[PDB]
């Protein structure tokens, strides 16, 4: 007869989760699988993975409301906007929120804002735990300020078709027109990482064949002559060589008008090591708050 | 509407608080209106209000029923192992943390206190001591609380070290401490026993000694309290 | 009242072996009062076939290493008698670098001695006590002091060049860590946690990582001492904390390259592609040198209190606190001798080099331990 | 040493022993019943079951613990007019001795602290339930207790007054005044303020208290 509306699956500190939010959040996680379901086929793993996601997003929540953040519904207004792709945010968001969960409009914006204040607790004491040497900002753009000769820098990819020592004829039109049909199929439209794990023999098959950035002079002969007049997006033809046919592709470049002789690079080197410290100190922060924390899961 | 209209409210496991405290702490009032969301803020709220260990509310259709278990009373307060550290004064510190007879269950402040006693005995030298709580529940809710203490072996004082003293030397300063690098066999009323207090009293007695003498700029530059990785060998400099 | 009622929580008992070999003492020298009960790095140290070791009193021995007959003896007490003729307090491992003989002590003093007749070649005032193994490098000796300093100083002039201080916390763990080199970079430990990887040339700093895990709040659970030496291979920095993790990371970047749940304070053994541990419960252990893979596990020494291992004639030998020395084989665990040396015990690490194996008793009695 | 009996038993053995008057297992009975049950049926009638016992046991300190307890816990009962009752009895037992009652000794000149509570509780009780079975009670204590106040002021005074002490006689007098103006005590030490003033040769003052005495000579 009674029908169980809502429970307590598990309480953190003076807080709980709710059952309901716990459905909530597999609800999310289900739609985010829709897309691709590979991302999460587990269940029980998934079910235990959202448990302690909502438990620390308590546990960061209580947190963030004893030190006293809190955020304004001004902040909220935009702060959702101009991000849908070309959407009407704001009326049109709204509208469209009413076909999938907006069955209250506050609901989306209370979760905005929950999430926001863990967002701002969370970067606070993290980057409050980083430190960063200027030794270390110098090193890390030393490298890329010593190869900085070429004036435009190319990242590129590139795939094998292989050969043998002593290849036939035969054996040479048919590497020739799979790395002929290869670069027809990359330039109509083809991921050229798909291509490349396919039919490469290169090592770096099953990486897609990315190479990564480099200067261009110091490629091998072929790769410098080939490219030479590329461009970023450009798909080459292959490359003849006893070893086979080679492919390039050019994923993009960059460079600056300002002389070296490194040049206003540590700003890229500075953002990229905060990046790898904030990684670090967050899990190391997520992990030292679950370990300090009351836990009790009633889920049952 | 949603969760259909309330006729009635309905508690189930209420022991201690009265029902109409309940019914305060709840945000709905038989509103007729009741949506999911307004019965997980009543949860919310409910557990908010620190009384309850667990809460539930169940939909009759008419009814709202709300099941909840009283976090339990404090029945008897025992202590078992501790062979240093008195009945009388852990009992005076459950008292400032809560834990007293008659009292309800904080289990959120259990690990509180366990490290509370085990910084105690860390204080008076007494490293690799464990204190661990066995919360027993007894019938009509209630439990009863047993601190296992499991006491090591103090530490002993191996050195004293005082560097930079160039106009008195080490073993007159020291004489002075409270603390005893040694104890001469004769003398068989003292320890090797360490105590965060009597090291604080004692560079208060150090910084004495040299400021009566007229230097009058003596500085403690710091000060470190080191320890073996057997933890029975501190080590004072 | 208590005190004597107290009981400690645990001790392992002796295990039983057999000998598959008989190991046996060449020759014991006393070398005076030995360390005693004071927790020190003091230890022998061999160099172009002779030994030297010290006593925390003063007394520094060189002895010839085939016999363990004495060449030159002196002592490091007050010249003068100042006061009560007060012991050196000698704590820093003795090293031995070209003709030189560096020793630490506990009154902040760092001696060179001369290797050919025993003279004070000079003597350095430091930060603070130095209880690290004085390590030599590029014409410079460097001191980590009990407060936090790692001090270099000229190898032949004897002054202080550079210092870089690093945090000390509340409470630690007695000890130090004696860095490594490797490129012109010193690789060193510290008490709070992390490991920090500074220049000689100047002592910049160049990445500092934190290496511990601390996953606790009251002092003891927050012991992180990173008291051990790290070990550079192929540009990979391994290093390993008490309570905290073995970790391995760049030597360049200081960055983590796995992650192990491993606690100790004693040195570890990384050769081939193994790495040989002590745990700190005194648990031997081996693993793999591309990640945290265990391939095999004694755990009939816990609470033993054994020093430091060393690698000798394929075997991987380590003393213990009642006086015995333990042989176990490296590719399965197995123990394959057991012997009583002494009867003080052993604290302090043996050394192995030259084919010889060399281990100071907490009396001072060194010992040359042959097959 | 209380057996594990049914809560009934345990409760009616403990009534059968308050109405046989032994007070000490009564006590034990109830301390049994409410440490073992302590949210039930029985916890308002077995704490004030247990005031009551703790009152005529002469437990004092634990009759005081008990009432506090019982008024912060309840604070609303019907039956809380009884409970500040009982502490203003509790208060007034404090400040009572048996071997001075014996011979006669006026106590007036002791402590007043616990007269002074005593007072506090009983106007608490005597304002808050006017129409209470226990104001009538509470209202002559009350009497006596200012009576009793006023009579150590007046102690102090006369003391003082035999040191030569005038400044702290006219203080004290005027404290009287101000405090217990229609006491006894201020009629006696009325004389004693005048005195005070004549010596200090303020001799307006002394007038005035003069006449204030022959208003009201009786």
């Amino acid at each position: 007869a009674p029908q169980v509306v809502d429970k307590v699956a598990a309480v953190v500190n003076n807080g709980v989760v709710l059952e309901s939010d716990v459905d909530g959040l597999m609800q999310s996680v289900k739609l985010n699988a829709a897309q691709a379901r590979q991302q999460l086929p587990d269940d029980a793993t998934l079910r235990h993975q959202i448990m302690e996601r909502l438990i620390m997003d308590q546990i960061i929540l209580q947190m963030g409301q004893k030190m006293g953040v809190k955020i304004s519904d001004e902040q909220l207004d935009q702060a959702i906007a101009n991000i849908a792709k070309q959407n009407n945010m704001t009326l049109d968001q709204m509208r469209s929120r009413l076909a999938y969960d907006g069955l209250n409009y506050n609901t989306y914006r209370n979760q905005i804002r929950k999430e926001m204040i863990i967002s701002e607790v969370r970067n606070n004491e993290v980057r409050r735990r980083i430190t960063i040497l200027p030794q270390e900002v110098e090193s890390l753009a030393q490298q890329v300020g010593n190869q900085n000769d070429a004036s435009t820098e190319l990242n590129l990819s590139h795939i094998l078709i292989p050969l043998p020592e002593n290849p036939t004829s035969d054996q040479v039109n048919e590497a020739e027109s799979q790395a002929r049909a290869i670069v027809d199929q990359a330039r109509n439209g083809a991921d050229f990482g798909k291509l490349a794990i396919a039919h490469s023999a290169d090592q770096q098959a099953l990486n897609g064949g990315q190479m990564g950035w480099g200067r261009i002079q110091e490629l091998p002969g072929i790769f410098a002559q080939a490219l030479s007049t590329a461009k970023k997006g450009d798909i080459v033809g292959p490359i003849r060589s006893g070893v086979g046919f080679h492919i390039l592709k050019v994923n993009d470049l960059r460079g600056e008008s300002k002389n070296i002789s490194d040049a206003a690079q540590k700003d890229r080197a500075y953002r990229m090591l905060m990046n790898r410290k904030f990684s670090e100190e967050a899990a190391s922060w997520m992990q030292e708050q679950r370990a300090s924390a009351y836990v009790k899961i009633l889920s049952n | 509407a949603e969760g259909f209209v309330v006729k009635d409210i309905h508690f189930e496991g209420l022991q201690r608080v009265a029902v109409g405290a309940a019914l305060l702490s709840m945000p709905v009032r038989t509103g007729d209106t009741v949506n999911d969301e307004d019965i997980s803020n009543t949860i919310r709220a409910l557990f908010a209000t620190g009384n309850f260990e667990d809460v539930r509310v169940l939909r009759d259709g008419d009814t709202l029923l709300v099941q909840v278990k009283e976090r339990p009373t404090i029945a008897s307060i025992t202590f078992s192992g501790n062979k240093s550290v008195k009945d009388d004064m852990l009992k005076q510190n459950l008292e400032a943390s809560g834990v007293r007879v008659g009292e309800s269950l904080d289990r959120t402040t259990i690990a509180d206190i366990e490290k509370g006693l085990e910084d105690f005995y860390y204080s008076v030298g007494k490293y690799s001591a464990s204190v661990k709580a066995v919360v027993t529940p007894l019938p009509r809710n209630r439990v009863d609380l047993k601190l296992v203490f499991q006491e090591g072996v103090s530490a002993e004082i191996q050195q004293i070290n005082i560097v930079g003293n160039h106009a008195f030397t080490t073993d007159e300063l020291i004489s002075h401490f409270q603390l005893r690098d040694e104890v001469p066999w004769w003398n068989v009323v003292g320890d090797r026993k360490y105590q965060k207090q009597k090291l604080a009293g004692d560079l208060e007695t150090l910084r004495s000694y040299y400021l009566d003498r007229g230097y009058a700029r003596f500085n403690i530059d710091s000060t470190q309290v080191s320890l073996t990785p057997d933890k029975k060998g501190i080590y004072v400099t | 009242l208590f005190n004597s009622e107290e009981d400690v929580v645990k001790m392992s008992p002796l295990p039983t072996v057999e000998n598959q070999f008989t190991p046996t003492t060449a020759w014991s020298t006393s070398v005076g009062s030995g360390i005693g009960n004071f927790y020190s790095n003091l230890h022998p140290a061999l160099a172009d076939n002779v030994v030297y070791a010290a006593d925390r009193a003063g007394l520094v021995k060189a002895l010839n290493a085939d016999d363990g007959k004495e060449i030159w003896s002196v002592s490091l007490a007050e010249k003068d008698g100042w006061f009560s003729k007060e012991p050196a307090l000698l704590s820093g491992g003795v090293t031995v670098s070209g003709g030189h003989v560096y020793i630490g002590s506990e009154k902040a003093q760092v001696y060179a001695l001369n290797t050919s007749d025993g003279t004070v070649a000079w003597q350095t005032k430091v930060a603070g006590e130095a209880l690290s193994r004085p390590v030599v490098s590029d014409g410079l000796v460097l001191i980590h002091t009990s407060n936090g300093q790692l001090q270099a100083l000229n190898e032949a002039d004897g002054a202080v060049k550079w210092t870089v201080n690093l945090d000390m916390p509340s409470l630690s763990l007695r000890g130090e860590s004696a860095p490594t080199t490797a490129f012109g970079a010193a690789v060193v430990g510290g008490d709070n946690g992390r490991v920090s990887a500074v220049l000689m040339e100047q002592g910049q700093m160049i990445w500092q990582q934190r290496i511990s895990q601390a996953t606790g709040s009251t002092e003891i659970d927050r012991l992180s001492d990173v008291d051990t030496t790290p070990v550079v291979v192929n540009g990979v920095v391994f290093a390993l904390a008490y309570n905290g993790n073995l970790t391995a990371l760049d030597l360049r970047s200081g960055q983590i390259m796995w992650k192990r749940e491993l606690g100790s304070v004693n040195d570890f053994i990384v050769d081939g592609n193994r790495i040989y541990l002590v745990d700190q419960n005194d648990r031997v252990m081996a693993l793999t040198i591309d990640g945290g893979v265990t391939l095999w596990t004694q755990s009939d020494l816990l609470h033993r209190l054994l020093t430091s291992p060393v690698l000798y004639n394929g075997n991987l030998v380590v003393g213990d606190s009642e006086g015995y020395l333990h042989w176990i084989n490296v590719e399965d665990g197995r123990f394959v001798a057991q012997q009583k040396v002494d009867s003080s015990g052993f604290q302090t690490e043996p050394v192995a080099a030259d084919g010889k194996l060399l281990i100071q008793a907490k009396d001072g009695t060194v010992y040359s331990i042959t097959r | 040493e209380v057996p594990d009996n049914p809560p009934n038993e345990i409760y009616a053995t403990a009534q059968q022993k308050l109405q046989d008057g032994n007070w000490r297992q009564a006590i034990t009975q109830l301390e049994a019943l409410d440490n073992r049950y302590p949210f039930g049926p029985y916890s308002q009638q077995v704490q004030l079951d247990l005031i009551y016992a703790y009152y005529k046991n002469a437990d004092l300190p634990l009759a005081q613990a008990a009432i506090d307890r019982f008024i912060r816990l309840n604070p609303t009962h019907p039956n809380i007019d009884y409970v500040m009752y009982m502490r203003g009895l509790t208060n007034m037992a404090l400040d009572d001795s048996a071997l001075q009652g014996f011979f006669g000794v006026d106590r007036s000149d002791r402590d007043p602290q616990h007269a002074r509570a005593a007072f506090s509780d009983f106007s608490k009780l005597v304002r808050g339930y006017p129409n209470s079975q226990y104001t009538t009670d509470a209202t002559k204590r009350l009497v006596f207790l200012k009576d009793r106040l006023a009579k150590y002021e007046y102690s102090v005074a006369e003391y003082y007054t035999e040191r030569g002490a005038w400044v702290a006689v006219v203080n004290r007098v005027e404290g009287m005044l101000r405090d217990y103006p229609d006491t006894q005590a201020t009629r006696d030490a009325l004389p004693l303020m005048e005195n005070a003033y004549r010596q200090m040769q303020m001799n307006a003052q002394a007038e005035k208290v003069a006449k204030i005495i022959a208003a009201n000579s009786s």
